[PDB]
RNA sequence: AAUUGAAGAGUUUGAUCAUGGCUCAGAUUGAACGCUGGCGGCAGGCCUAACACAUGCAAGUCGAACGGUAACAGGAAGAAGCUUGCUUCUUUGCUGACGAGUGGCGGACGGGUGAGUAAUGUCUGGGAAACUGCCUGAUGGAGGGGGAUAACUACUGGAAACGGUAGCUAAUACCGCAUAACGUCGCAAGACCAAAGAGGGGGACCUUCGGGCCUCUUGCCAUCGGAUGUGCCCAGAUGGGAUUAGCUAGUAGGUGGGGUAACGGCUCACCUAGGCGACGAUCCCUAGCUGGUCUGAGAGGAUGACCAGCCACACUGGAACUGAGACACGGUCCAGACUCCUACGGGAGGCAGCAGUGGGGAAUAUUGCACAAUGGGCGCAAGCCUGAUGCAGCCAUGCCGCGUGUAUGAAGAAGGCCUUCGGGUUGUAAAGUACUUUCAGCGGGGAGGAAGGGAGUAAAGUUAAUACCUUUGCUCAUUGACGUUACCCGCAGAAGAAGCACCGGCUAACUCCGUGCCAGCAGCCGCGGUAAUACGGAGGGUGCAAGCGUUAAUCGGAAUUACUGGGCGUAAAGCGCACGCAGGCGGUUUGUUAAGUCAGAUGUGAAAUCCCCGGGCUCAACCUGGGAACUGCAUCUGAUACUGGC
């Protein structure tokens, strides 16, 4: 990085990066609770892990970690899923 | 953003503009949306010079289109001409 | 490939560049190319006045 | 109304798809004569309703698949 | 350089690149390394 | 960008007067006319088609004093331009300022007016134009301004001029100096000798 | 008013006509070389090595986001030699401001190059499943808590590059919680989701005298919009090769999952066995594509420098991250080759930014000045940055203009060359005489590109308020890199400003030597074997002219790939002959359809260019107004003779 404000960038990259990973794996983990929630047949657990996580999911789109159509698609996803266990 | 601005199509030592409606990112001369009119600063006095189309420039403003301070102080001179 | 030189006399010899700009001699089977007289090594031809844009040869002064 | 091509069917098995040459009628550029020019768009088709040889208009649409950007409105003279 | 790679734009003059000979000569040595009498030779190999 | 050299000589390859010199004094007295110039010129040529049309050209040119180029982006412009193109072309040629200005009798010789034009003499209405080939369009007045009003050299142009024929496209005033420019000459009003069709072929060749 | 345009020639022969090639005359260029060579204007300028790069600069900005002051200029409290009046040395962000930082926005634009790509390309036309910072219009919120973290300090590890612990602090940084629809989820009830404070001025209830409170200005956030930009799809069009005919398992399609901003084999699981293809798939070679450019009467052909649009790429090969946007030329991570530094442990680097250097090359410029403009970035601004841009330098590379004197001038001088020996030619050419001064030289004056911005004010718009802020007027001084600018005047005096090719035929222009089929010429035919208009010179001429030639390259001519526009008994050319799938074409009458076809309309075909009419640079080139044009495509509405379908 030649010029300091690429350097900046750079750190704050990083530094951004690490933020958004932590954010996002958390959320990744949330979602997959309710996913084997789903897999091992337990309604009301899944439902519970939803719960859980739905929210921080739209907290996240809000910030703009991830993007609020994808945040839609997963309640989505997850919801049909849901359904269709009960 | 979406801006009207003088794009310097003329010779050397001699600049002629087009009041072009251009996205702000996009080069002088280069790409743009419309024109809108011109504007010559050499000119002289004989009978034209200066010339926009003001009806379309309200259009893109209230849309939301930046004016350059340039193309502003044109705009104003004209309403002052009329 | 083999090129001509062309005007009278050069000072030309093995291993010495020179440039050239094609053109056939068509009574020579297989020369293609024209070496340019006054260009790189190749000297002008000594002594012409007239056509000396040719041959490379500067403007006599009188 | 919106747009709509016709043309006939040259295949039917792939499950939900029937493949469909378009024959338009374009003049030649350069020598003038106008020559049958054909397009085989993959289109696609609900419950398998056209079979092989059939005319069926069809409308473009979002892509269904990787070559299918087509569905099918109606069929029209089908049995051969 | 770490490669040795002279011009044989170097050796003509016209150009004003070498006003020295030696230098002209050395340049020209190395094409020559590059590359990698006979009437008298044969006249030894008689005697 | 001009011819600097033996007026006459161009005239006697030609074979007509192509008015290169004044006509103070006469042109058949200062010149062999009638022969050609050079060591063969009482040697006859059998001139070619093609020839004889480069030689039509030539004399044009030479009347003018317009070099190759600006004959034929002129002849490019006449071409371009609506009716007869031969006729326009020659329209064109007289349309230059310092012509038009020989015309009216103020270069005695159209070479003594491109000079005069060159050297800021001559005005536009009321605007100075050091350019020979400008075209002057119907309507503009043209003049002489007060600083070269009192040339001798003027004074003389005017005299042959009233000596020789009258423009008719052409309106003048020899006191005063100066004149107007009534509209674009047209083929009757120049000499006949100029086929400006074989020039025109020429450009189509 | 807007394509008003079309030429041939030489050469096969003893001669002819014909076929037929080669070939010249034209236009052209990002051109080069040769010989020259005054100037200006407008343009253009590494086509090859997408080869390597030393140096500087090419992206920074915001202190009105935030703690802070690393330099500086002012006050404030203290004191020194005390010129009786402050110079000076200490302290404190209190202020104008600002190093380094955090944060924001910008580094995704601008600029470059054309390596790759014959299609996740381009052009044209259609679309649907999308996102879209700033700018924007609308409708509602912006409450109340936290704990961190650089910065800064001590002790230290490293040659450096850069760290490492332990502490401290703020924020529009970060995070919960509350609040929560017009949002997201869903069949609903419901569940769930946000933020942002900051700057200028101020009456009084007030005040831990910071400020609360009011106010304006800006910023925040959600949602729907708008514009703009980007992603995606499909059709057609967009090179050559079949001496490349078979190709392809995520392959073609499906159900479901996953993923994406978005649809999608995008990816995974399982199933069906397809899909593409001689209307050329596949493989190979070459290639950015388009507007256009050149050429051409056109149709075409060639072509894609410059300018403009779109794509692709950034030392090579990857990969993601951040973000509205990138899988990022001057960001990150890795590997590679290559240069540099190193204390040998490890680092740094990336000109296809602008200059520049080397190299390669036939060949392509100066490490120039400037932000004065126009545009961009940031900011409330002032402003700072801007190698975009504007200008400047260099090179006749091009185009255009201008000049290089004008008029006169027989003794047809001299000299030159020829020479029937008379002259006749150079040639009115020169000299002489008169006259003029373009540009160049000197000295002077002298616009336009400059519109904005800054202070004071007065009014109106806001509000508790004539403050502040915003809007509109006005005077005041201002803002030029180019710049001894364009442009005008005066001075002296033709002074300083012509050369290149050609001259047998084609092809405009001819005489005179040496030699001797030698030397040389040459585009083709062909010249040269002792009398050469063809070779070299001289004169004389012809062509162009500050250029001229040569060479390369394209179209033209070349109707010589013929669509327009050719042929095939004998010149090249009828399969040896049949059958025949695909294809092409298809007698005749009515109906119908409207695909072709025609007509009209609508949208688009970017702008520039081209073309027409104009306008502006003294004219021109150049610029430029408006138009026409873009012969195309799509949709809609009709026509139904012809072609097609039924
Ligand atoms: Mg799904
Ligand atoms: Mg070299
Ligand atoms: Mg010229
Ligand atoms: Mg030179
Ligand atoms: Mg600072
Ligand atoms: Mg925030
Ligand atoms: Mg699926
Ligand atoms: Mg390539
Ligand atoms: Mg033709
Ligand atoms: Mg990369
Ligand atoms: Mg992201
Ligand atoms: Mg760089
Ligand atoms: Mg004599
Ligand atoms: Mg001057
Ligand atoms: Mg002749
Ligand atoms: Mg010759
Ligand atoms: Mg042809
Ligand atoms: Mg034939
Ligand atoms: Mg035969
Ligand atoms: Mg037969
Ligand atoms: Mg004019
Ligand atoms: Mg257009
Ligand atoms: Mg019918």
């Amino acid at each position: 990085a030649n010029i300091k404000s690429a350097k900046k960038r750079a750190i704050q990259s990083e530094k951004a990066r690490k933020h958004n990973a932590s954010r996002r794996s958390m959320m990744r983990t949330f979602i997959k609770k309710v996913y084997a929630a789903i897999e091992a047949g337990d309604k009301a657990a899944a439902q519970k892990a939803f719960n859980e996580m739905q929210p921080i999911v739209d907290r996240q789109a809000a910030k703009g970690l991830i993007h609020k159509n994808k945040a839609a698609r997963h309640k989505a996803n997850l919801t049909a899923q849901i359904n269709k266990l009960a | 953003m979406v801006t009207i601005r003088l794009a310097r199509h003329g010779a050397k030592k001699r600049p002629f503009y087009q009041v072009v409606v251009a996205d702000s990112r996009n080069a002088r001369n280069g790409r743009f949306i419309e024109r809108v009119g011109f504007f010559n600063p050499i000119a002289s006095e004989k009978e034209e010079g200066t010339r926009l189309d003001l009806d379309r420039i309200a259009h893109w403003v209230g849309q939301g289109a930046t004016i350059s301070d340039r193309v502003a102080a044109l705009i104003k001179e004209v309403n002052k001409a009329a | 490939v083999t090129s001509y030189i062309g005007g009278e006399g050069h000072n030309l010899q093995e291993h010495s560049v020179i440039l050239i700009r094609g053109g056939r001699v068509k009574d020579l089977p297989g020369v293609r190319y024209h070496t340019v007289r006054g260009a790189l090594d190749c000297s002008g031809v000594k002594d012409r006045k007239q056509a000396r844009s040719k041959y490379g040869v500067k403007r006599p002064k009188a | 109304k919106i747009r709509t091509l016709q043309g006939r069917v040259v295949s039917d098995k792939m499950e939900k798809s029937i493949v469909v040459a378009i024959e338009r009628f374009v003049k030649h550029p350069i020598y003038g004569k106008f020559i049958k020019r054909t397009t085989k768009l993959h289109v696609h088709d609900e419950n398998n309703e056209c079979g092989i040889g059939d005319v069926v208009e069809i409308r473009e649409c979002r892509p269904l698949s990787k070559t299918k950007s087509w569905t099918l409105v109606r069929v029209v003279e089908k049995a051969v | 350089q770490k490669q040795p790679n002279p011009s044989r734009d170097w050796l003509n003059p016209n150009l004003g690149y070498v006003t020295t000979s030696r230098g002209r000569s050395k340049i020209h040595a190395w094409f020559r390394k590059q590359d990698r009498a006979a009437i008298g030779g044969g006249d030894i190999r008689l005697n | 960008a001009r011819y600097l050299g033996p007026k006459l000589k161009l005239s006697r390859r030609e074979g007509t007067d192509l008015f290169l010199k004044s006509g103070v004094r006469a042109i058949d007295t200062k010149c062999k006319i009638e022969q050609a110039p050079g060591q063969h010129g009482a040697r006859k040529p059998r001139l070619s088609d093609y020839g004889v049309q480069l030689r039509e050209k030539q004399k044009v040119r030479r009347i003018y004093g317009v070099l190759e180029r600006q004959f034929r982006n002129y002849y490019k412009e006449a071409a371009r331009l609506k009716g007869n193109t031969g006729e326009n072309l020659l329209a064109l040629l007289e349309g230059r300022l310092d012509n038009v200005v020989y015309r009216m009798g103020f270069g005695a010789t159209r070479a003594e007016a491109r000079q005069l034009v060159s050297h800021k003499a001559i005005m536009v209405n009321g605007r100075v134009v050091n350019i020979a080939s400008y075209q002057v369009s119907p309507n503009d007045v043209v003049s002489i301004r007060e600083k070269a009003k009192k040339q001798s050299r003027v004074k003389a142009a005017l005299e042959l001029a009233e000596q020789r024929e009258k423009p008719t496209w052409l309106e003048v005033d020899a006191g005063k100096m100066e004149g107007t420019f009534k509209r674009k000459p047209e083929r009757s009003d120049l000499s006949a000798d100029i086929n400006e069709h074989l020039i025109v072929e020429l450009y189509s060749k």
